């Protein structure tokens, strides 16, 4: 029923809810920005971002799975993997 | 096992068991699908005192309203040919005693 | 017409900015009275309890 | 400052309110440590037959087998008839035989004479 | 019928689905005013209920309180 | 009664006679034939039974029990063939010796005339079922279940022997229809009472009895397929028939002595199916479910009027078959993973379709879902049991409400959840398991379209 | 799920499960966004306030404070995503989940009703058959003489491996099978 | 088909009642970073919607003028 | 906590496995071989369905079920005051005359 | 619901009257003159008819006329209006004198609770 | 009889926002359904309505009756009163439902 997703898909909306941040700037964002190390975010930070993804993508993270996620690339391949998409 | 962690990858996914592990001598008793020991938002007393008082008024007021009950302003309801005796199935042969009702 | 206007008022209270614990009454009416935990963990451990100790 | 959570056997005491988890001792890491490497063993030598390709048909489980054993085949060689077992053993046998029967000889006693003094409705009653 | 997904967006209704829903919730309420204004009685009464202090002791047959 | 007999005592040289690759074939076909035979017993009189000879007589209680027997017999076959595909063919033969011998033995004594040959007969079938447990058995403790079937049945029988033999000195027959129509009062003395002791108690051990039955969970687990087939169907059914054919003679004294069996067998109800509610094992909840019925069957024996007579013998012939198409079933899934865990293999029903319906139609027949003959019997048997006093009918309801729990828990466990990771040998149902069980299923409904067959002479 | 626990969870790891929990109770007691956003944001002033601090001692006993608040003022009926643990909508599709040990008990003919995809499942066979060797030696290599102390599987070193029990890993039925 | 996202950068918090929690927090000294992430739900055709009154006399407009001609043309056919 | 280098590499390749193991599960265009082997329908529908089972329900129940004693019994129809029996060709009276309520 | 509950519960149990004894007086006690009560329909015709027992009061004549109506005009059910409100206006006028004996029962037992009280303080002085 | 009707009614109105809304079935998360389905929308409120009693709908016919004769009968003065409570409950629990699931802002998913 519901169209399945896509890897560009995953990709834009992770993108689309980084850059609605407010504590992000969106000219300095990238797949591979890593959010403490060149974004400068901590780990409260980053538990927010986690949440946001799963109030965005409709589905929970584990906190054993949520604490490794630090960057937009790596979000999208767990959600990917999880969501068992291919294309 | 329903207090066993949901988000670890057991080797028995539904009975969140491990293989190779000590099994509890009650666990026919504790699978998810029979008595769950797990936490609750409200102690046990507090839940079962709750319940008790809950139940325990309901009965109590029940009763009060059993001897206090609750009517109408109005007398008994009459009906024809000596109560209708014999429609209630009365013995034709004998005579019942007259019930007669009057206008107001 | 009292239920669907105190439903309402109370309804409404809910788009104002202040928060508040839950009551002893809200949290016996939210958790079914408490029957379905109670009644389904005492009588069930003790029967199968009974099931495997005595019998 | 709030009221506060009282464990029962049905309502456990949950693991953030475990007054234990915060007060850790460099011991408690150590067998902390020690559980997780025999774990981890036991997952190692799982997983690898598990993934044995050549392999067909059911992993036997030691600790299954050491339960059911346990359960069934292991009780009467560890039984002793201490005063408590013999007290609960009585009890829970021979007292509900005793209960039902005085129960029931009441019972029947009481309809046997109502039969006998001719005062119980037996109209329509032909089907015994 | 093809509806396609919306994205942060309000979702594509249809003509035919909304004036059905309008149809039928004019319906209802036709419905109630037109059963209102024939059947009043079905829910304000219809019979007058009697005041019991208003009727007289002669018609209720209570003597004087000499006898 | 010679046209069944003999065919067995020829299908005894047509299997020893018979090639190495057709002894199944051959044996299974002709039990076929002898059952389609036996079916014209079923043409019972309304007055009085059918006296073929001095020696052998039919009754509306005898006929339901010889079809049943000669029915079970090539489901057994088909089992044996299921299990002993290595054996040799001696041993095979001698096997399949066995099972005639047994079901020969068992027609004799439903069929027997006076209680000592129907004791002899009724004795003489231990041997073929204790050679059958002790030799082919699977585990270890076959040898002590051995000892412990035989032992509790002649420490039950012998006293019976005793009294058979007292009876006939003081009485002069034991013909039954003599001991029927001469029948005197049991008059309420010490040497009365231990006669009615020695009887009931043997019939009792034989039934089985709460507290006599430990035997029972011990034969049945460790017994082979065919084995325990027979065990449960036919052979728990020969203490209520003897009951059903002691009674005649012990009255009025059973109205005395009937209180401690009937306390017995209620709780016995109630206590066996509490341990079904938490038994790790798949045949001994099956074993302890039969345990239950037979209490059931005991108390309506022992209450003794004619409405508890029918529903007597509905639920002995109802709880036959669907024993004996649970132990099947139980047996299907142990072959599958060669252990008898319940909680060993789960998603039976994602992993096998049809076995997942054939589990969920035996399980409603064991919880006696209407208008099934479980239920008809029961609830015969619960009215009578009102009728006698009316707490009976807060027993029966927790008993009942009991065996569905147990009933549906087995089934939910074995058949629903997630299936085993590490059990990839669970291969598609063969057709031979699947004609089993629903050669096991159908003459239960068509019983209950038919009930009138099976509700005994008193019908 | 898809990664193997340690030994104990940190402070840090505590504190942060702690903020997560609270924020899913107060997101379900507010349920509206403007007044959730509101609450959130002062839980999380709440936690930066309370961020900077040298003791440790006195950390543990604000956690531990913050743990009985929580436990006290938590949603008796708290939101839960629907294919959680918990959820509406948890393990429906778990009897829909058939491996590939039972895919190969089909009949030839059901086989032949599917030629193609065979033949790439008897690829996956055979390279699987391949690398077994390899893989157990490589898992036997790596290990501690005591034995492994933790439940995290080493990858492929060499180009032509595959890292070692991956089998089912990859294997494992859709998350929606049918 | 391939659903476009819009433009990221049209989501405002501005005329919501966002921007009144902003302001909130802005007096106690904090900040909002998700405001617009949020502040989707607010604009668009979601950005009004009716009463719970509004709602139960969702067609009583055209409900009562059926009524009232239902009415004279019942009164016009008892007339003549 | 982080990726460790380990753990991510591990990641990759599984990753990389179970995509090419769900391409493979992808099925072809000529992949189902199968073997060689309204008025109208609502017309052959209500004949069968309906006309069939009626049929068989009125001559079972005409001519089997009525041919014993009290199997179908019928409810006898309300006689009310002013009326016809049709059976004995009967005049059933009127009431007696009411007095006026208003 | 009523303040006769009120009042009987809350008040004079001995002045308010019993539902479940009443009438307690005779009939004819302060009628000089009273006339029975007049039944239409006779028994056979209600048998007839086959009125539930609860259905043969004295209205049930007009519950008669009413489900004839009702049968000879079956397909339109909106017919027997006039039945319908003669029936309803029978029931209406058996319940107020039901709640004329009532009242009359209750002030019957106050002025016997007056007469008394007079007697007790004439007997005391 | 109305019941049935009714209360099949706004089961089938919440499977069909279940269904639409991804399997979820939360009124927390549910929100703007008012103008995001108006057939739905109409219906259910057409059973909330019949379901507390609107003077002239299924629910009034039977309802209502039953208040009146449980008012005027001989019987439990608290049984009564819970009636009565009861009845006030039922048009609390339709108006939460209602306003959690058909008023105010969005509360799904993007
Ligand atoms: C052992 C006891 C046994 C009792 C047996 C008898 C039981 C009788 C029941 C009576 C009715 C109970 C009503 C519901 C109570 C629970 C409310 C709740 O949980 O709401 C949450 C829920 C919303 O929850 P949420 O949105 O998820 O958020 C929850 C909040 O975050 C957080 O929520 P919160 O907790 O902040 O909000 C709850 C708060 C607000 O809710 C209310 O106030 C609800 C009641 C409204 C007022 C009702 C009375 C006023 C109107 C009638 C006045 C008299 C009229 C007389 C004449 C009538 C005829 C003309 O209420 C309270 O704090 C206390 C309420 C006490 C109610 C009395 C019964 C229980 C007493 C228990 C003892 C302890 C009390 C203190 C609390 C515990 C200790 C701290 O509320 C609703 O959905 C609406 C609730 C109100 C509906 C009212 C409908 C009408 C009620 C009947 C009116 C009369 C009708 C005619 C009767 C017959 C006349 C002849
Ligand atoms: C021991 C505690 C005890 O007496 O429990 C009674 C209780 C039965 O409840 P009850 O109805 O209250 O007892 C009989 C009435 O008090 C009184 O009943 P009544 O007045 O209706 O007279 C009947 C009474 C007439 O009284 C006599 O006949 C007294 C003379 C008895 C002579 C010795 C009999 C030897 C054979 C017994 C079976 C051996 C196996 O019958 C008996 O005494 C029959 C005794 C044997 C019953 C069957 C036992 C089967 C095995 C049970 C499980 C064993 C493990 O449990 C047993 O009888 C089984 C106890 C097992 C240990
Ligand atoms: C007779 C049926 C015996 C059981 C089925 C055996 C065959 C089989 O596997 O059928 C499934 C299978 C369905 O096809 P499939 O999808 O390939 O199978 C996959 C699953 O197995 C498909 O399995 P499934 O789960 O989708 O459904 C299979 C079905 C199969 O299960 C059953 O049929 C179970 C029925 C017995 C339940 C337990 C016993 C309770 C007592 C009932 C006694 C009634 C006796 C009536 C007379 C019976 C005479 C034979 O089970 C159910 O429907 C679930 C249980 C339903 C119980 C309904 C209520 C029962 C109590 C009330 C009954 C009242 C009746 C009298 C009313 C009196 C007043 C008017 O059937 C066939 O393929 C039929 C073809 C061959 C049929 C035989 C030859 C026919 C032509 C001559
Ligand atoms: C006489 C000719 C009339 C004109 C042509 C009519 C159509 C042609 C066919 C002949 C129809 C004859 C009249 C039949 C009833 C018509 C409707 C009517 O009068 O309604 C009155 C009433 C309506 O009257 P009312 O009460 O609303 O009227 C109120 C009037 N005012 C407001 C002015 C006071 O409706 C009904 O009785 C409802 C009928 C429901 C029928 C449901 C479908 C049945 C399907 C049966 C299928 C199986 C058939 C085979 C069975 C045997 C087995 C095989
Ligand atoms: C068990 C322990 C008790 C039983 C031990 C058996 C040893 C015999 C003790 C009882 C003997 C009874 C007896 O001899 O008299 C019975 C009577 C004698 O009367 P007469 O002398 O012939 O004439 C009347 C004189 N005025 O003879 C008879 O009735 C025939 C039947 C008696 C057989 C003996 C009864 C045996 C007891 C049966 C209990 C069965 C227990 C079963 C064990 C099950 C174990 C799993
Ligand atoms: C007044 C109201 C009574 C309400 C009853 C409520 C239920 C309580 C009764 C049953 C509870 C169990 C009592 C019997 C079980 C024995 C207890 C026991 O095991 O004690 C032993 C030691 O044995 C004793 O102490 C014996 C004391 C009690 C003896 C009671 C009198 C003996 C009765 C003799 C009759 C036995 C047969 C009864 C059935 C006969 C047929 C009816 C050791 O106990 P521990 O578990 O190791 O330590 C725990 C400390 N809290
Ligand atoms: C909140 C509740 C507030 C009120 C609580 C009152 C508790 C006491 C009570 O109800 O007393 C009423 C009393 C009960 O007495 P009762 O048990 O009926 O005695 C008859 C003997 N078989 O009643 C009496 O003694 C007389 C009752 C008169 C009315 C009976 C109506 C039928
Ligand atoms: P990130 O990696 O940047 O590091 C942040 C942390 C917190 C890990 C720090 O590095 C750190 O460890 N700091 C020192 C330790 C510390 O801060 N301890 C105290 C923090 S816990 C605390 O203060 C919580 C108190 C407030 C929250 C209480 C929750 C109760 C509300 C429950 C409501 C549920 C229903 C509404």
């Amino acid at each position: 029923d519901a169209p399945p997703l896509t890897l560009e898909a995953i990709k834009d909306r992770v993108l689309y809810v980084l850059k609605l941040y407010d504590k992000i700037d969106p000219e300095k964002l990238s797949v591979n920005s890593h959010f403490m190390k060149d974004l400068g975010l901590d780990s409260l930070d980053q538990v927010e971002i986690i949440m946001a993804m799963e109030d965005e993508f409709g589905f929970e993270i584990p906190d054993i799975d949520a604490e490794k996620l630090m960057c937009p690339q790596e979000i999208v391949d767990y959600i990917a993997d999880k969501k068992d998409v291919y294309e | 096992q329903q207090e066993r962690d949901p988000w670890y990858d057991w080797d028995h996914p539904d009975l969140r068991l491990n293989w190779g592990e000590p099994i509890h001598w009650d666990l026919d008793m504790y699978i998810r699908n029979r008595v769950d020991t797990s936490p609750t938002p409200v102690s046990w007393n507090t839940m079962c005192k709750h319940l008790f008082g809950f139940v325990a008024f309901m009965l109590f007021m029940f009763w009060v309203g059993e001897i206090y009950p609750s009517y109408q302003p109005v007398g008994p309801k009459q009906y024809p040919y000596n109560d209708l005796y014999l429609e209630r199935g009365g013995d034709p042969t004998k005579e019942p005693e007259p019930v007669v009702h009057y206008e107001i | 017409i009292m239920g669907f206007m105190l439903a309402l008022e109370l309804n409404n209270t809910t788009y104002y900015l202040k928060f508040k614990y839950p009551s002893q009454t809200y949290k016996f009416s939210n958790m079914l009275g408490y029957y379905p935990s109670i009644m389904h963990r005492l009588p069930t451990y003790h029967n199968l309890s009974m099931s495997q100790k005595s019998a | 400052s709030f009221p506060k959570y009282k464990p029962s056997r049905l309502a456990t005491l949950p693991a953030t309110l475990d007054p234990a988890e915060y007060d850790i001792s460099p011991e408690t890491r150590k067998a902390q440590a020690e559980r997780l490497a025999i774990r981890s063993r036991l997952k190692r030598e799982y997983l690898l037959q598990y993934n044995d390709p050549n392999r067909l048909g059911v992993i036997e489980d030691p600790a299954l087998i050491r339960w059911t054993y346990a359960r069934s085949a292991n009780i009467y060689p560890n039984f002793r008839p201490t005063p408590k077992t013999s007290l609960l053993g009585a009890l829970f046998g021979i007292g509900p035989l005793f209960f039902w029967y005085y129960v029931f000889k009441t019972d029947r006693d009481k309809k046997e004479k109502l039969i006998q003094e001719g005062k119980l409705d037996q109209t329509f009653n032909i089907s015994y | 019928v093809h509806i396609e997904p919306r994205y942060r967006q309000f979702p594509q209704l249809t003509r035919s689905q909304l004036i059905q829903a309008e149809f039928f919730s004019a319906t209802m309420w036709f419905w109630i005013l037109w059963r209102f204004w024939h059947d009043s009685d079905a829910v304000l009464g219809h019979f007058p209920y009697p005041d019991p202090s208003q009727w007289t002791d002669e018609e209720l047959g209570i003597l004087p309180d000499d006898e | 009664m010679l046209k069944i007999i003999i065919p067995t005592t020829m299908l005894l040289p047509m299997t020893w006679m018979s090639k190495h690759n057709m002894i199944w074939i051959n044996a299974t076909v002709h039990s076929l034939l002898i059952s389609l035979i036996s079916l014209s017993l079923l043409n019972q009189l309304g007055e009085n039974s059918l006296n073929f000879s001095l020696t052998f007589f039919s009754d509306s209680l005898s006929a339901p029990l010889l079809v049943l027997t000669t029915w079970l017999l090539p489901l057994m076959l088909m089992a044996s063939q299921s299990h002993l595909s290595k054996e040799t063919t001696t041993r095979k033969k001698l096997y399949i010796t066995m099972l005639i011998l047994l079901q020969l033995f068992l027609i004799m004594t439903f069929t027997a005339t006076e209680l000592i040959l129907f004791y002899i007969l009724f004795e003489a079938t231990l041997v073929p079922t204790l050679i059958i447990i002790t030799r082919w058995g699977n585990q270890t403790e076959r040898l002590n279940a051995g000892l412990y079937f035989l032992f509790y049945t002649l420490a039950g029988s012998l006293p019976l022997l005793v009294a058979l033999v007292y009876i006939q000195n003081t009485t002069g027959s034991l013909n039954f229809l003599i001991i029927h129509y001469w029948s005197h009062p049991l008059s309420n003395s010490w040497s009365n009472i231990f006669m009615w002791l020695a009887c009931i108690m043997a019939f009792m051990v034989k039934m089985p009895l709460y507290g006599l039955h430990l035997w029972l969970p011990k034969a049945h687990v460790e017994a082979p397929i065919a084995g325990s087939m027979v065990l449960a169907a036919v052979l728990l059914k020969l203490g209520g028939y003897g009951m059903m054919r002691i009674t005649t003679i012990l009255n009025p004294l059973t109205n005395y002595m009937a209180y401690p069996f009937l306390m017995l067998s209620m709780w016995g109800m109630i206590m066996t199916s509490s341990i079904c509610l938490r038994q790790t094992d798949l045949k001994s909840l099956i074993a302890y479910s039969s345990v239950s019925h037979m209490a059931l069957v005991i108390v309506a024996i022992m209450i003794q009027t004619p409405w508890s007579f029918m529903g007597a013998t509905a639920l002995m012939i109802a709880h036959g078959l669907t024993s004996s198409m649970l132990f099947c079933l139980a047996n299907t899934n142990y072959e599958r993973v060669h252990s008898r865990t319940m909680i060993l293999a789960r998603g039976l029903q994602t992993l096998l379709p049809l076995m997942a319906t054939w589990w969920l139609v035996a399980s409603l027949t064991n919880l006696a879902l209407p208008p099934s003959i479980n239920l008809i019997g029961e609830l015969f048997i619960i009215t009578a049991s009102f009728s006698w006093s009316n707490i009976t009918i807060i027993l029966m309801g927790m008993n009942m409400m009991i065996t569905a729990l147990y009933s549906l828990y087995m089934l939910i466990t074995t058949q629903r959840g997630k299936y085993t990771h590490h059990i990839n040998n669970i291969k598609p149902s063969f057709t031979r398991e699947n004609a089993l069980m629903a050669l096991h299923i159908l003459p239960l409904l068509l019983l209950t379209l038919n009930p009138k067959m099976i509700l005994g002479p008193l019908y | 799920a898809f990664s193997a626990p340690a030994a104990y969870l940190t402070h840090q790891q505590k504190v942060l499960r702690l903020y997560k929990r609270a924020l899913r109770h107060l997101e379900s007691w507010c349920v509206h966004r403007d007044k959730y956003r509101y609450f959130a944001c002062l839980m999380r002033a709440r936690f930066d306030e309370h961020k900077n601090e040298k003791d440790m001692v006195k950390a543990t006993q604000l956690l531990r404070q913050a743990e009985e608040e929580f436990w006290y003022g938590q949603h008796p009926q708290p939101y839960i995503f629907p294919e959680s643990p918990g959820g509406t909508s948890y393990e429906r599709y778990e009897c829909y989940k058939v491996p590939e040990w039972c895919l190969d008990d089909w009949h030839p003919s059901e086989k032949a009703m599917y030629p193609d995809y065979f033949a790439k499942r008897e690829q996956w066979k055979r390279l699987r058959r391949e690398s077994w060797e390899r893989e157990v030696k490589q898992l036997q290599e790596e290990t501690p003489p005591g034995g492994p102390r933790t439940e995290a599987l080493p990858p492929a070193r060499k180009e032509g491996d595959l890292p070692p029990l991956w089998w089912h890993i990859v294997t494992r039925p859709r998350e929606r099978p049918m | 088909s391939k659903m476009e996202l819009p433009d990221y950068k049209q989501w405002k918090i501005e005329g919501t009642p966002l921007e009144t929690v902003q302001e909130k927090l802005a007096a106690r000294g904090l900040r909002d970073p998700w405001g617009r992430n949020e502040a989707w739900r607010y604009s668009g055709g979601f950005a009004n919607n009716v009463s719970f009154v509004g709602a139960l006399l969702k067609g009583f407009k055209w409900g009562f003028a059926a009524f009232v001609v239902a009415v004279g043309a019942e009164y016009y056919l008892e007339s003549q | 906590s982080g990726y460790t280098p380990d753990e991510k590499l591990r990641l990759q390749q599984l990753r990389e496995l179970r995509r090419r193991w769900l391409k493979d599960q992808e099925l072809s265009p000529r992949e189902p071989v199968l073997p060689p082997r309204k008025t109208y329908r609502h017309s052959i529908f209500a004949v069968t369905h309906v006309l069939i089972p009626v049929w068989i329900i009125h001559y079972y129940l005409k001519y089997h079920v009525t041919a014993k004693p009290y199997t179908v019994v019928e409810r006898k129809p309300r006689i009310f005051p002013g009326d016809t029996i049709l059976e004995t060709g009967e005049v059933i009276p009127l009431m007696k005359e009411f007095p006026d309520q208003h | 619901m009523g303040a006769h509950l009120a009042r009987r519960y809350l008040g004079d149990a001995s002045k308010e009257p019993d539902p479940l004894r009443m009438p307690t007086f005779p009939p004819d006690y302060g009628f000089p003159e009273r006339k029975e009560r007049e039944m239409v329909a006779t028994q056979q015709e209600m048998n007839d008819a086959q009125l539930m027992l609860q259905q043969r009061d004295y209205c049930a004549h007009y519950l008669i006329q009413l489900l004839k109506c009702k049968r000879d005009s079956f397909p339109n059910f909106l017919a027997c209006k006039h039945e319908q409100h003669d029936w309803d206006y029978c029931e209406h006028l058996d319940y107020v004198k039901r709640m004329k004996e009532f009242e009359r029962e209750r002030r019957l037992l106050q002025r016997k609770k007056r007469r008394e009280q007079r007697e007790a303080e004439m007997a005391r002085g | 009889c109305m019941h049935a009707f009714f209360k099949a009614m706004l089961f089938m109105c919440s499977g069909s926002i279940i269904h639409s809304l991804n399997d979820e079935q939360d009124i927390r998360k549910m929100g703007g359904l008012y103008k995001a389905m108006p057939f739905t929308t109409t219906a259910l409120i057409i059973g909330s309505l019949a379901l507390t009693g609107m003077p002239y709908l299924t629910g009034f016919y039977s309802k209502d009756l039953i208040i009146e004769a449980v008012n005027m009968s001989y019987t439990n003065a608290w049984a009564l009163l819970m009636t009565l409570i009861a009845t006030s409950l039922t048009a609390a629990y339709s108006t939460r439902i209602i306003f959690f699931a058909f008023l105010g802002k969005p509360r799904f998913p993007p």
